[PDB]
Protein backbone atom coordinates (compact mmCIF):
# COMPACT_ATOMS: atom_id res chain seq x y z
CA UNK A 1 0.00 0.00 0.00
CA UNK A 2 2.64 2.41 -0.24
CA UNK A 3 2.71 2.51 -4.10
CA UNK A 4 -1.31 2.49 -4.09
CA UNK A 5 -4.29 4.67 -2.38
CA UNK A 6 -7.22 3.01 -1.88
CA UNK A 7 -10.17 4.67 -3.36
CA UNK A 8 -12.96 2.91 -2.85
CA UNK A 9 -14.60 -0.54 -1.42
CA UNK A 10 -16.05 -2.36 -4.50
CA UNK A 11 -17.57 -5.63 -3.00
CA UNK A 12 -16.85 -8.94 -2.16
CA UNK A 13 -15.71 -11.44 -4.93
CA UNK A 14 -15.33 -15.04 -3.07
CA UNK A 15 -11.41 -14.74 -2.44
CA UNK A 16 -11.24 -10.79 -1.06
CA UNK A 17 -13.07 -7.91 0.20
CA UNK A 18 -12.69 -5.66 -3.51
CA UNK A 19 -11.23 -2.11 -3.72
CA UNK A 20 -10.21 0.17 -6.37
CA UNK A 21 -7.11 2.23 -5.89
CA UNK A 22 -4.30 4.08 -7.87
CA UNK A 23 -1.10 3.82 -8.16
CA UNK A 24 0.99 6.94 -6.84
CA UNK A 25 3.69 6.95 -9.65
CA UNK A 26 1.93 5.99 -12.49
CA UNK A 27 -1.80 6.90 -11.64
CA UNK A 28 -3.09 3.91 -12.94
CA UNK A 29 -6.63 3.10 -11.39
CA UNK A 30 -6.97 -0.61 -9.91
CA UNK A 31 -8.78 -3.37 -8.35
CA UNK A 32 -7.20 -4.13 -5.25
CA UNK A 33 -7.98 -7.76 -3.61
CA UNK A 34 -7.22 -8.03 -0.16
CA UNK A 35 -6.55 -11.56 0.97
CA UNK A 36 -5.70 -12.17 4.98
CA UNK A 37 -3.77 -15.55 4.87
CA UNK A 38 -4.62 -18.80 7.14
CA UNK A 39 -1.24 -19.03 9.61
CA UNK A 40 1.24 -21.53 8.36
CA UNK A 41 3.25 -24.35 10.05
CA UNK A 42 6.97 -23.72 10.46
CA UNK A 43 8.62 -25.90 7.89
CA UNK A 44 5.35 -25.95 5.54
CA UNK A 45 6.10 -23.22 2.75
CA UNK A 46 3.02 -22.35 1.48
CA UNK A 47 1.88 -23.63 -2.28
CA UNK A 48 -0.84 -21.11 -2.39
CA UNK A 49 1.80 -18.03 -2.91
CA UNK A 50 3.72 -20.33 -5.48
CA UNK A 51 1.13 -20.50 -7.34
CA UNK A 52 0.40 -16.79 -6.72
CA UNK A 53 3.46 -16.10 -8.00
CA UNK A 54 3.37 -18.26 -11.11
CA UNK A 55 -0.18 -16.67 -12.15
CA UNK A 56 1.37 -13.36 -12.37
CA UNK A 57 3.49 -13.89 -14.76
CA UNK A 58 0.73 -14.96 -17.48
CA UNK A 59 -0.39 -11.85 -19.61
CA UNK A 60 -2.86 -12.63 -22.54
CA UNK A 61 -5.26 -9.50 -24.01
CA UNK A 62 -8.41 -11.93 -22.99
CA UNK A 63 -7.25 -12.78 -19.31
CA UNK A 64 -7.40 -10.03 -16.74
CA UNK A 65 -3.76 -8.91 -15.62
CA UNK A 66 -2.58 -9.77 -12.22
CA UNK A 67 -0.13 -6.80 -12.15
CA UNK A 68 1.30 -7.05 -8.73
CA UNK A 69 1.27 -8.86 -5.27
CA UNK A 70 2.40 -7.29 -1.90
CA UNK A 71 2.92 -8.70 1.52
CA UNK A 72 1.40 -6.85 4.89
CA UNK A 73 1.42 -8.47 8.17
CA UNK A 74 0.25 -11.85 6.87
CA UNK A 75 -1.98 -10.29 4.25
CA UNK A 76 -1.73 -10.33 0.42
CA UNK A 77 -3.05 -8.08 -1.59
CA UNK A 78 -3.50 -8.75 -4.98
CA UNK A 79 -3.06 -6.00 -8.07
CA UNK A 80 -5.51 -5.80 -11.06
CA UNK A 81 -6.37 -3.76 -13.61
CA UNK A 82 -9.51 -1.37 -12.93
CA UNK A 83 -12.58 -3.08 -15.05
CA UNK A 84 -16.22 -1.21 -14.59
CA UNK A 85 -18.28 -3.57 -16.32
CA UNK A 86 -18.94 -7.51 -16.48
CA UNK A 87 -20.74 -9.03 -18.41
CA UNK A 88 -23.72 -10.71 -15.51
CA UNK A 89 -23.78 -6.94 -14.94
CA UNK A 90 -24.09 -6.79 -19.18
CA UNK A 91 -26.38 -8.96 -19.21
CA UNK A 92 -29.04 -7.39 -17.06
CA UNK A 93 -28.81 -4.21 -18.71
CA UNK A 94 -30.58 -5.29 -21.90
CA UNK A 95 -33.77 -3.74 -22.02
CA UNK A 96 -36.70 -6.83 -22.81
CA UNK A 97 -37.74 -8.08 -25.73
CA UNK A 98 -34.22 -7.03 -27.51
CA UNK A 99 -31.03 -9.77 -27.29
CA UNK A 100 -27.63 -9.74 -27.57
CA UNK A 101 -26.99 -8.87 -31.35
CA UNK A 102 -25.36 -11.94 -32.16
CA UNK A 103 -22.28 -11.07 -33.71
CA UNK A 104 -21.63 -9.76 -30.82
CA UNK A 105 -22.16 -13.10 -29.35
CA UNK A 106 -19.22 -14.92 -31.69
CA UNK A 107 -16.90 -11.87 -30.79
CA UNK A 108 -17.19 -12.28 -27.27
CA UNK A 109 -17.27 -16.25 -27.15
CA UNK A 110 -13.77 -16.51 -29.56
CA UNK A 111 -12.58 -13.66 -27.15
CA UNK A 112 -13.79 -15.94 -24.06
CA UNK A 113 -11.97 -19.09 -26.17
CA UNK A 114 -8.53 -17.24 -26.45
CA UNK A 115 -7.99 -16.44 -22.79
CA UNK A 116 -9.08 -20.05 -22.05
CA UNK A 117 -7.13 -21.91 -24.45
CA UNK A 118 -3.84 -19.04 -23.56
CA UNK A 119 -4.68 -20.75 -19.92
CA UNK A 120 -5.16 -24.08 -20.43
CA UNK A 121 -1.96 -24.18 -22.64
CA UNK A 122 -0.48 -22.72 -19.64
CA UNK A 123 -1.56 -25.95 -17.31
CA UNK A 124 -3.77 -23.06 -15.80
CA UNK A 125 -7.40 -23.74 -14.98
CA UNK A 126 -10.97 -21.35 -14.15
CA UNK A 127 -13.20 -24.06 -12.20
CA UNK A 128 -15.56 -21.66 -10.93
CA UNK A 129 -16.13 -19.58 -14.50
CA UNK A 130 -19.35 -17.53 -14.46
CA UNK A 131 -20.27 -14.21 -16.15
CA UNK A 132 -19.59 -12.10 -13.40
CA UNK A 133 -15.58 -13.55 -13.78
CA UNK A 134 -16.04 -12.13 -17.23
CA UNK A 135 -14.81 -8.27 -17.56
CA UNK A 136 -15.48 -5.87 -20.63
CA UNK A 137 -13.60 -2.99 -20.87
CA UNK A 138 -14.85 0.52 -22.85
CA UNK A 139 -13.07 -0.76 -26.36
CA UNK A 140 -15.57 -3.58 -25.93
CA UNK A 141 -12.86 -6.68 -24.93
CA UNK A 142 -14.00 -9.20 -22.55
CA UNK A 143 -11.35 -10.64 -19.80
CA UNK A 144 -11.31 -13.46 -17.73
CA UNK A 145 -11.04 -12.61 -14.45
CA UNK A 146 -9.99 -15.29 -11.05
CA UNK A 147 -8.17 -17.83 -13.23
CA UNK A 148 -6.12 -20.27 -10.65
CA UNK A 149 -7.16 -18.89 -8.20
CA UNK A 150 -9.27 -21.72 -6.85
CA UNK A 151 -6.05 -23.89 -7.34
CA UNK A 152 -4.12 -21.92 -4.84
CA UNK A 153 -6.82 -21.97 -2.48
CA UNK A 154 -10.14 -24.23 -2.31
CA UNK A 155 -20.99 -19.03 2.39
CA UNK A 156 -23.33 -21.86 1.04
CA UNK A 157 -25.75 -19.78 -1.86
CA UNK A 158 -22.13 -17.99 -2.41
CA UNK A 159 -22.08 -21.26 -3.91
CA UNK A 160 -25.60 -22.12 -4.60
CA UNK A 161 -24.70 -18.85 -8.78
CA UNK A 162 -21.31 -20.88 -9.13
CA UNK A 163 -24.09 -24.21 -9.51
CA UNK A 164 -25.25 -22.83 -13.12
CA UNK A 165 -22.07 -23.51 -15.19
CA UNK A 166 -21.09 -26.48 -13.06
CA UNK A 167 -20.17 -29.64 -14.81
CA UNK A 168 -22.31 -32.57 -14.48
CA UNK A 169 -18.05 -34.61 -13.99
CA UNK A 170 -18.16 -32.05 -10.68
CA UNK A 171 -22.04 -32.65 -9.95
CA UNK A 172 -21.84 -36.41 -10.00
CA UNK A 173 -18.76 -36.87 -7.47
CA UNK A 174 -15.92 -37.59 -10.51
CA UNK A 175 -12.44 -38.34 -8.39
CA UNK A 176 -10.53 -36.07 -11.43
CA UNK A 177 -11.88 -33.71 -13.28
CA UNK A 178 -9.46 -31.34 -16.00
CA UNK A 179 -9.77 -28.72 -18.40
CA UNK A 180 -13.05 -30.21 -19.73
CA UNK A 181 -15.11 -28.26 -16.58
CA UNK A 182 -13.60 -25.01 -18.19
CA UNK A 183 -15.57 -25.85 -22.12
CA UNK A 184 -18.51 -27.06 -19.88
CA UNK A 185 -19.04 -23.70 -18.00
CA UNK A 186 -18.25 -21.88 -21.00
CA UNK A 187 -21.21 -23.67 -22.97
CA UNK A 188 -23.45 -22.78 -20.25
CA UNK A 189 -22.16 -18.70 -21.41
CA UNK A 190 -22.70 -19.37 -24.78
CA UNK A 191 -26.48 -20.59 -24.22
CA UNK A 192 -26.94 -17.60 -22.17
CA UNK A 193 -25.90 -14.66 -24.09
CA UNK A 194 -28.10 -15.73 -27.06
CA UNK A 195 -31.03 -16.30 -24.60
CA UNK A 196 -29.99 -13.82 -22.06
CA UNK A 197 -31.21 -16.79 -19.61
CA UNK A 198 -28.65 -19.22 -17.79
CA UNK A 199 -29.28 -22.38 -19.54
CA UNK A 200 -29.78 -24.72 -16.35
CA UNK A 201 -31.12 -22.89 -13.52
CA UNK A 202 -31.26 -25.19 -10.58
CA UNK A 203 -31.75 -24.48 -7.37
CA UNK A 204 -29.26 -26.99 -5.82
CA UNK A 205 -26.77 -29.71 -7.05
CA UNK A 206 -29.43 -32.24 -7.43
CA UNK A 207 -31.88 -30.21 -9.10
CA UNK A 208 -29.00 -28.86 -11.41
CA UNK A 209 -28.25 -32.39 -12.39
CA UNK A 210 -31.95 -32.79 -13.41
CA UNK A 211 -32.13 -29.68 -15.54
CA UNK A 212 -29.41 -31.14 -17.41
CA UNK A 213 -30.24 -34.30 -17.51
CA UNK A 214 -33.96 -32.55 -18.61
CA UNK A 215 -32.51 -30.99 -21.66
CA UNK A 216 -29.71 -33.38 -22.80
CA UNK A 217 -31.04 -37.02 -21.49
CA UNK A 218 -29.97 -39.14 -18.99
CA UNK A 219 -26.61 -40.06 -19.11
CA UNK A 220 -26.04 -43.84 -18.39
CA UNK A 221 -22.77 -45.99 -19.92
CA UNK A 222 -23.48 -45.91 -23.26
CA UNK A 223 -23.45 -41.80 -23.89
CA UNK A 224 -21.10 -41.70 -20.92
CA UNK A 225 -18.79 -44.34 -20.35
CA UNK A 226 -17.78 -45.44 -16.83
CA UNK A 227 -20.82 -42.95 -15.03
CA UNK A 228 -22.54 -45.62 -13.34
CA UNK A 229 -19.59 -46.14 -11.35
CA UNK A 230 -19.54 -42.32 -9.93
CA UNK A 231 -19.76 -41.90 -6.42
CA UNK A 232 -23.04 -40.23 -6.74
CA UNK A 233 -24.51 -41.55 -9.68
CA UNK A 234 -28.07 -43.97 -9.08
CA UNK A 235 -29.86 -46.06 -11.17
CA UNK A 236 -33.04 -44.45 -9.66
CA UNK A 237 -32.55 -41.28 -11.65
CA UNK A 238 -35.36 -40.10 -13.46
CA UNK A 239 -34.87 -41.21 -17.64
CA UNK A 240 -35.40 -39.03 -20.05
CA UNK A 241 -33.93 -38.88 -24.08
CA UNK A 242 -32.09 -36.39 -25.47
CA UNK A 243 -32.75 -33.75 -26.13
CA UNK A 244 -33.50 -31.20 -27.97
CA UNK A 245 -31.14 -28.56 -27.05
CA UNK A 246 -32.63 -25.66 -30.18
CA UNK A 247 -35.51 -26.47 -28.29
CA UNK A 248 -33.67 -24.73 -25.01
CA UNK A 249 -32.03 -21.62 -27.16
CA UNK A 250 -32.78 -19.62 -29.45
CA UNK A 251 -30.38 -16.74 -31.72
CA UNK A 252 -28.23 -19.27 -33.01
CA UNK A 253 -27.62 -20.99 -36.60
CA UNK A 254 -26.90 -24.43 -36.65
CA UNK A 255 -23.13 -23.77 -36.30
CA UNK A 256 -23.87 -22.56 -32.80
CA UNK A 257 -26.35 -25.31 -31.89
CA UNK A 258 -23.80 -27.45 -33.07
CA UNK A 259 -20.24 -25.87 -30.94
CA UNK A 260 -22.77 -25.82 -27.63
CA UNK A 261 -23.78 -29.44 -28.52
CA UNK A 262 -20.25 -30.19 -28.45
CA UNK A 263 -19.29 -27.55 -25.50
CA UNK A 264 -21.77 -29.65 -22.98
CA UNK A 265 -20.86 -33.84 -24.03
CA UNK A 266 -21.25 -35.53 -21.01
CA UNK A 267 -17.94 -37.96 -21.44
CA UNK A 268 -15.09 -35.02 -20.64
CA UNK A 269 -12.65 -37.04 -23.06
CA UNK A 270 -15.03 -36.69 -25.97
CA UNK A 271 -16.27 -32.82 -25.07
CA UNK A 272 -14.44 -30.47 -27.23
CA UNK A 273 -11.60 -28.91 -26.35
CA UNK A 274 -10.68 -24.76 -26.41
CA UNK A 275 -8.81 -24.78 -29.44
CA UNK A 276 -11.21 -27.16 -31.73
CA UNK A 277 -13.78 -24.60 -30.77
CA UNK A 278 -11.85 -22.03 -32.04
CA UNK A 279 -12.13 -23.91 -35.28
CA UNK A 280 -15.80 -24.22 -35.46
CA UNK A 281 -17.87 -22.74 -38.34
CA UNK A 282 -19.57 -20.65 -36.44
CA UNK A 283 -16.29 -18.33 -35.93
CA UNK A 284 -16.62 -16.92 -39.98
CA UNK A 285 -17.35 -13.39 -39.11
CA UNK B 1 -40.10 -23.26 6.53
CA UNK B 2 -39.75 -26.18 3.80
CA UNK B 3 -39.49 -25.49 0.25
CA UNK B 4 -41.31 -27.79 -2.31
CA UNK B 5 -40.13 -27.84 -5.86
CA UNK B 6 -42.37 -27.65 -8.95
CA UNK B 7 -43.21 -31.33 -10.59
CA UNK B 8 -41.16 -33.01 -13.22
CA UNK B 9 -41.71 -36.23 -15.39
CA UNK B 10 -40.30 -38.92 -17.22
CA UNK B 11 -43.15 -41.39 -19.39
CA UNK B 12 -42.70 -43.63 -15.89
CA UNK B 13 -43.06 -41.90 -13.14
CA UNK B 14 -43.70 -37.90 -11.53
CA UNK B 15 -41.34 -36.42 -9.01
CA UNK B 16 -40.46 -33.82 -6.98
CA UNK B 17 -38.47 -32.49 -4.43
CA UNK B 18 -38.75 -31.12 -0.90
CA UNK B 19 -36.03 -29.03 0.63
CA UNK B 20 -35.54 -29.13 4.37
CA UNK B 21 -33.97 -26.89 7.14
CA UNK B 22 -30.94 -27.98 7.62
CA UNK B 23 -31.41 -28.58 11.45
CA UNK B 24 -33.48 -31.01 10.77
CA UNK B 25 -31.46 -33.33 8.26
CA UNK B 26 -29.46 -34.73 11.27
CA UNK B 27 -32.06 -36.73 11.56
CA UNK B 28 -33.07 -37.98 8.51
CA UNK B 29 -31.90 -41.05 8.16
CA UNK B 30 -28.68 -41.68 6.28
CA UNK B 31 -28.74 -45.45 5.64
CA UNK B 32 -32.43 -45.92 4.50
CA UNK B 33 -35.25 -44.16 3.00
CA UNK B 34 -38.46 -43.11 4.68
CA UNK B 35 -41.70 -44.77 5.01
CA UNK B 36 -44.60 -42.42 4.58
CA UNK B 37 -45.37 -41.75 8.61
CA UNK B 38 -41.64 -41.37 8.69
CA UNK B 39 -41.25 -38.55 6.14
CA UNK B 40 -44.87 -36.58 7.62
CA UNK B 41 -43.29 -36.45 10.97
CA UNK B 42 -40.82 -34.15 9.85
CA UNK B 43 -43.91 -31.83 8.16
CA UNK B 44 -44.54 -32.91 5.02
CA UNK B 45 -47.45 -32.22 3.25
CA UNK B 46 -47.96 -34.07 -0.14
CA UNK B 47 -50.46 -36.31 -0.95
CA UNK B 48 -50.58 -40.11 -0.96
CA UNK B 49 -48.05 -42.57 -2.50
CA UNK B 50 -45.29 -40.29 -3.07
CA UNK B 51 -42.00 -42.23 -2.60
CA UNK B 52 -38.92 -41.53 -0.92
CA UNK B 53 -36.79 -42.85 -3.56
CA UNK B 54 -32.97 -41.98 -3.45
CA UNK B 55 -30.90 -39.89 -1.72
CA UNK B 56 -28.21 -37.15 -2.40
CA UNK B 57 -25.95 -38.20 -0.20
CA UNK B 58 -24.12 -34.15 -0.37
CA UNK B 59 -27.16 -32.59 0.17
CA UNK B 60 -29.05 -35.07 2.08
CA UNK B 61 -31.48 -31.82 3.82
CA UNK B 62 -33.49 -32.83 -0.01
CA UNK B 63 -36.17 -35.34 -0.27
CA UNK B 64 -36.62 -36.47 -3.48
CA UNK B 65 -39.96 -38.01 -4.28
CA UNK B 66 -41.44 -40.59 -7.11
CA UNK B 67 -44.95 -41.20 -7.94
CA UNK B 68 -46.12 -43.78 -11.18
CA UNK B 69 -48.50 -42.94 -13.59
CA UNK B 70 -51.27 -44.45 -15.34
Amino acid sequence: MEDYTKIEKIGEGTYGVVYKGRHKTTGQVVAMKKIRLESEEEGVPSTAIREISLLKELRHPNIVSLQDVLMQDSRLYLIFEFLSMDLKKYLDSIPPGQYMDSSLVKSYLYQILQGIVFCHSRRVLHRDLKPQNLLIDDKGTIKLADFGLARAFGVYTHEVVTLWYRSPEVLLGSARYSTPVDIWSIGTIFAELATKKPLFHGDSEIDQLFRIFRALGTPNNEVWPEVESLQDYKNTFPKWKPGSLASHVKNLDENGLDLLSKMLIYDPAKRISGKMALNHPYFND
Amino acid sequence: QIYYSDKYDDEEFEYRHVMLPKDIAKLVPKTHLMSESEWRNLGVQQSQGWVHYMIHEPEPHILLFRRPLP
